[PDB]
RNA sequence: CAUUGGUGAGCAGCGAAGGAUUUGGUGGAUUGGGGGAAUGCCUUGUUGA
């Protein structure tokens, strides 16, 4: 439990029972959705959705199964599209702390706009523009 | 009696050099301090204005005493009693002799005059408000003693009432009236006498510097202190178990000393004018190391004894002598500039806190002649502009840090700065030199720039527009100078019949007013180069003048007494104020309400308020010495039958229209014959050259509504005849429409082509 | 142009919390915003008062007994006084507390403040002018209570105070020390939570509510004292009376609740007269009519941002809308219609001009983008990041056609032709461009020009140039119509998003990536880059627009700040939003050159070219009178009276100089106009045609004018295209009337003659 | 050869009987998802007093 709190920078404690809650809305669509004939286009297609919109916000990274549903999507997932784990994964920082040093103090830019926010999250396509003031 | 400006108020004051006294409010403390015709009330511990009196007196306020919640003040003969600011009684002495001091104990009233007589105020019952009633009137013949130095009361003597002369001390049995002791002849004459936290003893400082710890019991000395050429002025005791004293002096320098291992141990120097006064009186507060000052000087300061020197813990203050140039630094009438004779340099604050912060200057700068601000770059570097007098560099200052500037300005021609100008966007700094060189600066890096020179005596006045295109000057010989900013060419000038000693620019309505020497104020144009105005009026030299926000008034004042509002578009002075002391200087705020005056008596700026509700007046000089609404509201997404009757017998029919036209939507008053003189009606309405876009209204209404009764299913009753009563004069009305067809066509073809 | 520019309206009504009330007069409405107060007129919404110095966003508001005093009170207790037209009269710390209630009596002598654990009456300060420091005076304050007081009742007597507190409890107060009865007795038994009582205008009923629904009433038996009358118990009601509100008709009553729903009663029948709903978004505060015939009730601010008006007949009178903030705007044709965008997914039509909320249209899945219109008037095109654009004509209400067809999610700045034709849209996540055909949105190319997001785009009135600014230091010139393509320049500097098209074809406005906003034109000389965008309480540069007479650009970044500037390098005028915790987001330009747009979180537009200010434009004092010298050309000379009074400019001599002079004399006096003297008249009367009811003789003016000058005013353009719009407003929009209505009477002869 | 980095001694100039850097306290104004029962609970029916 606390591993994740303490492994990510977490500013408090609140962040792991709201992704707690999110993850958990998640499986239990899954389940909900999976209890259905398989040939019943309706959960074809609509686990399908939940898959590409679940590629494009950069949780599953990896290209995926159906039964990695079940399977990958935990809070450290969700906790990897926090911002300044990108920026140490696309090697700016030099560990998380940094990072999160950077950003309480105003060096960091996602496009055309300042952040001060340490949870900001990025797409798998808004992490192309990420630089410094 | 005036109609543009009204007496609002003034600012900048803290004392005068008039005694304070301290009140009591439960628990807390706060301090009544004269300033005039007017006091004030602040706390004791954090120093807020929390009271100005609403109601000034007819004469000077003399003496000044409190209780729990009422404020005592005296002049010529009459007792002011005040709550909150607030008069709630009016009590006078029974006499014309002007009132000295005010001694209030239990539920007498003690009324000292210059006599030497003393009047006396009773309560009726023990638990009223404030005496009001007489008792009685006791006398001071000069046999007894030489006149009268004050009035206290020591505690626990019933009925005695403390009255000290220059010589001697009568102490007094006012229920009886009798006289129960005088004291012997004392050498030196009394100035200073002060209550004890113990009994029976009364402090008194000599004409030298002698304290004398007498007794009111026994009647003789306990202790005397002899300090070499000291005028003492005032005393008090710290009763905080620090058993000690203060002895004030005329000079300002103040003694805070031991009274028990007998040690001189600090000076006040200079912390109150020796030219004003010194200080005027210091106090202790009962039971905590705090010592209050004040002196003539405008400043009270709270010395508080660290637990061993006191410290200047907080303190408020102003110019002790009064101002020489002000300005407006904001856009929204919140903080001025302050300079003053006496060489200090303070930003006041005009909202409720009267707040306000000395500059900070790093004995004093000399004071300054020409000023000039702008509020565009704040924060970032410099932007205010001071020459000074007799000098040869003008330096610089921030708003924002309230500290000076870095950088002096010099006027390469060995003269002196005459004049001083900004531009709007704060880049520029330009200066004026009493031999005539006109040299411009940076205010960003402080270097020099551009130099020009055409006039040949003191440059009294530059000035830039707004677009930073066109410089315009002025010289003692008559010439205005026209340049261009943007280049160094020298676009053209003007000669005129007399010096010029001022010049204020507005800049939103590109033109300026010279003040020249026949006492005539020119108002010239700034883009073609041309003279469009002349007035004449003032009887003696113009001194300060401001051109209104809109642009549209011009407020000058003269030494004839007099303050005068120019109407512009009229050529004619529409009103004068002839006042009773002349005022130096003269600015309006940047918002329309606010104006500002300086005068050469006393240290305060007065505040006036523009009334800017109304006015359509020009009087003079010399006195003494909808068309949517009805067109959406007909269709409808979701008595009077006197009258029509009457109209029946004759054309009444217009106050019929007028009901028509007065309110209430009709629809389903028209279905409650009588058709015809409708009609009739409508044609006395068309007849009119008015109000056809109701009239057509009605007329399609009316064929919406009974439109099968109108057909009477085979038409031609004597209902076609009014019809065509309506007919041919609505043939008289197609003339319109044609006209909207040309307008439309046209404009749509300058449109495209 | 060099005039006061000042606030004095607000885009949209209510979007924050406060109180609410009429005028006496019934044809008023005062209804604030958090920031400032708006109280609109009822017929013609137009606005009157707008103060500012609340530093924090909550009102208490009330009018004494004519509308000569407002007050407003924020969470701190200062307070600030206005008479009519926002003077500022008084201002007034006024509390170290906050206050929950402001009461005036009938009579205009007394005055109500709740606050803390006390109550505040105040001698009420007449109109005068100034020269107060400190003008509310203290009549009494009565001690004491048992905690706070959250409702205020005040009676016809002026002697007769009736307050609520929060212990469950109420209390009694005389006024001039009175002890009116000799009791101030309390009122207990409440089970529950009390939410107001009332004091009802025959002294007999002493009436109570708890927060329940159950009401208690109580006599005047001062055997001998108090006695209830009637009660009540609800438990299967089940929410919370938010609100409460009693009728001076003295019959009725009226209840909010957290429901979202409107209860009436009657007072000693307790029946149930109506309820209505409107969601379920709770109702915040209600206040009726001095007349009961109106109602109207406000919603609290995470709900509704809604007020309706229902009457006692039922049916809605106001219905409005103004939702959150806002994307996008974009000016009419016509100078009179606003379009707004909004985050929830609408676009809402405001008639700022008047204060209508007119129609909506609610096709949109997400938030809305980009706005703008055509220029025929008929059509405008909305973009959104649904992934499609549509299309939309105005009182046929119906959807033209919905433009998409490539993968996509996000659309990002849409622009179409002046010609009608092809409409081009830009992903801001493809590297390329998108246009479409309107007649079927075929799909003609797909031009592949760029290296990075496209993120500004706009056309020429050359209509052969596209503009394309793209988010890679580079901007990009297209021809559409030619028989070829073309080469497109380099930048030099600093990341753009800020595009902006003079109305020629030949000048180029764009933002660089600091506070430097630059120009160039089509042959790409570089005139003006200019200085940064100050007043923080970083900086940037998000919408830039060219003014429509083509002497002035607008800068808003989103930093608290607005700028002017000129052709030339010169800063005008720099204006700025105060308040507390982006503001801007867009800004474009009025086609009556009267004021222009800048879309804030908050709301706020108009700058108001007036004409209070003496400007002297050709030596306008050397004609010394504006009275005798007029008045001699009143009687001789109206070639003169023209030149002389034209050169003055006082507004209130132009109506009687522009009045007086004859039918016959007025070609005359068109042919012999000077050609310098022409555009500021010109501009004159297509702002007062407007008001009076002068048709045919403004009509005569404009005909002798436009008859006199047109192949001047067809050469020296752009000036006499905002005069010439703003006077082809006036004649559609009176053209619409008179040919209706002439119809109206042109069908009614000849149908006589059918049977 | 690069008045190239560190370090020290002098000179022109600027100022005069004190200058340059650094820091503490103090006052004024601003700032939860999937499964499951015994046991216990909840709901409902019942059995005897």
């Amino acid at each position: 439990d606390t591993q994740v709190m303490r492994t990510y920078h977490i500013q408090n404690r609140e962040d792991y029972h709201k992704y707690n809650r999110i993850c958990g809305d998640i499986r239990r669509l899954a389940n909900k959705l999976s209890l259905l004939p398989p040939t019943d286009p309706f959960r074809r297609k609509h686990e399908q959705l939940l898959l590409d919109k679940l590629y494009a916000m950069g949780v599953l990274t990896t290209k995926s199964k159906i039964s990695d549903l079940e399977n990958k999507v935990t809070v450290s997932a969700i906790c990897r599209r926090r911002l300044p784990v990108i920026m140490h994964r696309l090697k700016m920082a030099e560990t998380i702390q940094d990072a999160v040093k950077f950003i309480e103090q105003g060096h960091v830019r996602v496009g055309p706009n300042l952040i001060n926010d340490p949870a900001y999250l990025v797409t798998r396509n808004m992490e192309d523009y990420v630089t410094w003031v | 009696n005036s109609k543009i400006f009204s007496p609002f108020r003034i600012i900048g004051n803290v004392s005068n050099g008039v005694p304070f006294a301290t009140g009591t409010l439960g628990s807390t403390f706060y301090i009544v301090t004269c300033v005039g015709k007017t006091f004030q009330i602040y706390d004791a511990n954090t120093l807020h204005l929390l009271f100005v009196s609403e109601k000034e007196t007819p004469s000077s306020i003399v003496a000044l005493s409190a209780h729990f919640h009422y404020v005592y003040a005296a002049y010529e003969n009459k007792v002011g009693i005040y709550k909150r600011g607030i008069e709630e009684h009016l009590l006078e002495l029974e006499t014309d002799a002007n009132v000295e001091h005010l001694c209030i104990f239990g539920d007498y009233l003690c009324a000292s005059t210059d006599d030497n007589s003393i009047f006396i105020y009773k309560k009726s019952d023990p638990q009223d408000k404030y005496p009001s009633e007489f008792y009685t009137k006791l006398t001071v013949t000069e046999i007894q003693g030489g006149e009268i130095v004050s009035l206290q009361h020591l505690a626990t003597y019933l009925n005695k009432l403390t009255v000290v002369t220059k010589s001697n001390v009568l102490l007094f049995n006012v229920r009886t009236g009798k006289l129960v002791f005088t004291s012997n002849e004392f050498p030196d004459q009394i100035t200073t006498a002060e209550p004890a936290p113990v009994l029976d003893i009364i402090a008194l400082g000599t004409v030298t510097g002698e304290v004398i710890m007498f007794n009111m019991r026994k009647g003789k000395r306990i202790r005397t202190i002899k300090i070499p050429q000291s005028r003492i002025s005032s005393l008090s005791f710290r009763t905080d178990g620090s058993s000690h004293l203060s002895v004030g002096t005329s000079s300002g320098d103040l003694i805070f000393y031991d009274l028990d291992r007998r040690s001189r141990i600090h000076v006040l120097k200079n912390i109150h004018r020796e030219s004003y006064g010194g200080v005027t009186q210091a106090t202790f507060l009962n039971g905590q190391p705090i010592i209050v000052t004040s002196g003539g000087d405008n400043s009270l300061k709270e010395y508080v004894f660290d637990p061993q020197p006191p410290r200047y813990l907080r303190s408020r203050g102003g110019h002790s002598q009064p101002p020489s140039y002000i300005a407006f630094a904001d856009s929204q009438s919140h903080f001025m500039l302050s300079a003053s004779k006496d060489r200090s340099l303070w930003s006041f604050s005009l909202r409720k806190d009267a707040q306000s912060q000395e500059m900070s200057q790093r004995s004093k700068f000399p004071e300054i002649v020409a000023l000039a601000i702008e509020n565009a770059r704040i924060g970032e570097w410099e932007n205010i502009i001071t020459a000074h007098k007799d000098e040869k560099f003008a330096r610089t200052w921030d708003m924002r840090n309230k500290r000076v500037g870095r950088w002096t300005f010099d006027t390469t021609d060995d003269g002196f700065v005459k004049s001083v100008a900004m531009s709007q966007c704060g880049n520029f700094g330009f200066i004026g030199s009493s031999n005539g060189s006109i040299t411009i600066y940076n205010m960003q890096s402080g270097i020099l720039r551009k130099k020009y020179k055409l006039h040949k005596r003191a440059v009294t006045g530059i000035s830039l527009d707004g677009m930073n295109r066109k410089m315009v000057s002025c010289g003692l010989d008559g010439i205005v100078g026209f340049y261009d900013f943007n280049k160094s060419t020298l676009l053209g000038k003007l000669k005129l019949d007399a010096p010029i000693t001022a010049m204020v620019y507005h800049r939103s309505s590109d033109l300026f007013a010279l003040a020249l020497d026949d006492l005539s104020i020119v108002v010239i144009d700034a883009v073609t180069q041309r003279v469009v105005r002349q007035l004449w009026g003032h009887s003696n030299r113009i001194t300060a003048f401001d051109f209104s926000p809109e642009g549209r008034w011009i407020v000058s004042a003269s030494l004839d007494s007099t303050i005068r509002t120019w109407d512009l578009p009229t050529g004619g002075c529409i009103d004068g104020i002839i006042v009773d002391n002349v005022a130096t200087n003269v600015k309006f705020s940047p918002n329309g309400d606010l104006l500002a005056t300086t005068h050469v008596t006393g240290n305060g700026i007065c505040i006036w308020t523009n009334r800017a509700q109304f006015k359509t007046v020009s009087t003079r000089t010399i006195d003494e010495s909808q068309k949517k609404l009805d067109a959406e509201e007909q269709m409808n997404k979701f008595h009077f039958t006197k009258q029509l009757r009457e109209g029946s017998q004759s054309k009444d029919y217009s106050s019929l229209l007028a009901t028509l036209i007065n309110f209430s939507p009709a629809a389903v008053d028209l279905e409650i014959d009588e058709i015809v003189w409708f009609i009739d009606a409508l044609t006395q309405g068309l007849k009119s050259n008015k109000n056809f876009e109701l009239y057509e209204t009605f007329m399609s209404l009316l064929f919406k509504a009974h439109g099968d009764v109108i057909h009477a299913n085979n038409k031609n009753q004597d209902i076609a005849s009014a019809l065509q009563n309506w007919e041919d004069v609505h043939k008289k009305e197609d003339r319109l429409d044609d006209l909207v067809k040309f307008c439309m066509g046209v404009a749509a073809f300058v449109t495209t082509a | 142009m060099k005039s006061d520019f000042k606030f004095s309206n607000l885009l949209g009504t209510v979007y924050r919390q406060g109180n609410i009330t009429f005028s006496d007069d019934g044809k008023q409405l005062l209804s604030p915003v958090g920031n400032r107060v708006s109280v609109f007129d009822l017929i013609n919404n137009k606005s009157f008062t707008f103060e500012y110095e609340h530093r924090k966003n909550i009102a208490a508001i009330d009018l004494n007994k004519q509308g000569t005093l407002l007050i407003s009170i924020d969470e701190d207790g200062r307070a600030i006084l206005v008479n009519f037209k926002a003077r500022n009269v008084l201002h007034h710390f006024n509390f170290k507390e906050k206050c929950s209630a402001v009461k005036f009596s009938p009579d205009g002598r007394l005055f109500a403040l709740a606050s803390g654990r006390f109550l505040q009456i105040w001698k009420t300060p007449d109109v005068n002018k100034d020269r107060q420091f400190a003008p509310f005076v203290r009549h009494r304050v009565h001690a004491g209570h048992f905690q706070d007081i959250t409702s205020l009742t005040w009676s016809q007597d002026s002697r007769f105070i009736l307050t609520t507190s929060k212990d469950l409890s109420a209390k009694i107060w005389s006024v001039d020390s009175e002890e009116k009865n000799l009791a101030a007795t309390t009122f207990n038994g409440h089970r529950d939570y009390v939410m107001g009582a009332f004091f009802s205008h025959d002294q007999e009923k002493i009436y109570t509510v708890s927060k329940d629904g159950a009401v208690f009433v109580w006599e005047f038996t001062k055997k001998y004292s108090w006695r209830i009358t009637k009660k009540h118990f609800f438990y299967a009601n089940q929410a919370k009376v938010k609100c409460v509100t009693f009728h001076p008709a003295t019959r009725l009553l009226a209840v909010g609740f957290t429901s979202g729903e409107f209860r009436l009663y009657d007072l000693p029948d307790f029946t149930l007269i109506q309820q209505l709903s409107m969601g379920q978004n709770p109702v915040n505060t209600v206040s009726v009519n001095q007349t009961g015939e109106w109602l109207a009730f406000g919603s609290s601010k995470l709900g509704q941002l809604l007020v309706y008006e229902w009457q006692s007949e039922s049916y809605i009178l106001k219905q409005q809308g103004h939702f959150d903030s806002t994307n996008s705007l974009a000016y009419s044709p016509d100078g009179s219609r606003v379009v707004t965008a909004s985050e929830d997914g609408k676009i809402k039509v405001w008639d700022i001009t008047s204060g209508f909320c007119l129609a909506t249209f609610e096709e949109h899945t997400s938030s809305v983008t980009a706005v703008q219109f055509a220029k025929r008037g008929q059509v405008m095109f909305s973009s959104s990041l649904d992934g499609t654009v549509r299309a939309w004509d105005l009182i046929r209400y119906r959807n033209f056609r919905t433009f998409t067809g490539t993968e996509r999610i996000q659309f990002n700045c849409l622009a179409v032709d002046p010609s009608g034709e092809v409409v081009c849209a830009g992903s801001l996540d493809n590297f390329d461009i998108h246009v479409w055909s309107v007649q079927t949105g075929q799909l003609l190319d797909a031009l592949s020009g760029h290296e990075g997001p496209v993120s500004c785009l706009s056309f020429s009135q050359e209509n052969s140039v596209l503009a394309s600014a793209s988010w890679d230091k580079t901007i990009r010139i297209w021809s559409i119509f030619g028989r070829s393509q073309q080469v497109e320049p380099i930048e030099v500097y600093s990341d753009v998003l800020a595009l902006s098209m003079r109305p020629d074809g030949k000048e180029v406005a764009v933002s660089t990536l600091k506070g430097q906003i630059s120009i160039f034109n089509i042959e790409d000389a570089k005139q003006v880059g200019n200085i940064d965008c100050r007043k923080d309480i970083s900086k940037f540069f998000t919408t830039i627009h060219y003014s429509f007479d083509g002497m002035a650009i607008v800068a808003g970044g989103n930093n608290n700040s607005i700028c002017l500037y000129d052709v030339p390098n010169e800063v005008l005028l720099k204006r700025f939003i105060v308040s507390r915790n982006v503001r801007v987001t867009s800004v474009q330009f009025s086609p009556t050159a009267n004021a222009f747009a800048a879309a804030s979180t908050e709301g706020l537009l108009i700058y108001s070219t007036n004409d209070t200010i003496l400007f002297d434009p050709f030596d306008l004092d050397v004609d010394v009178t504006p009275h005798s010298t007029v008045e001699a050309l009143r009687e001789k000379q109206f070639l003169n009276a023209l030149v002389m009074a034209f050169r003055l400019n006082e507004e209130y001599l132009i109506n009687k100089v522009y009045e007086a002079i004859p039918i016959k004399e007025i070609p005359l006096v068109a042919s012999n106009i000077p050609a310098i003297y022409l555009p500021r008249i010109l501009k004159f009367i297509g702002d007062f045609a407007i008001e009076s009811q002068h048709i045919e003789f403004n009509l005569i003016w404009i005909k002798a004018l436009l008859s006199a000058s047109g192949g001047y005013i067809n050469e020296h353009k752009y000036l006499f295209s905002t005069a010439m719009r703003s006077i082809q407003r006036f004649i559609v929009r009176v053209a619409k009337e008179v040919v209706n209505t002439t119809t109206d009477n042109k069908y009614t002869y000849r149908f006589l003659v059918s049977t």
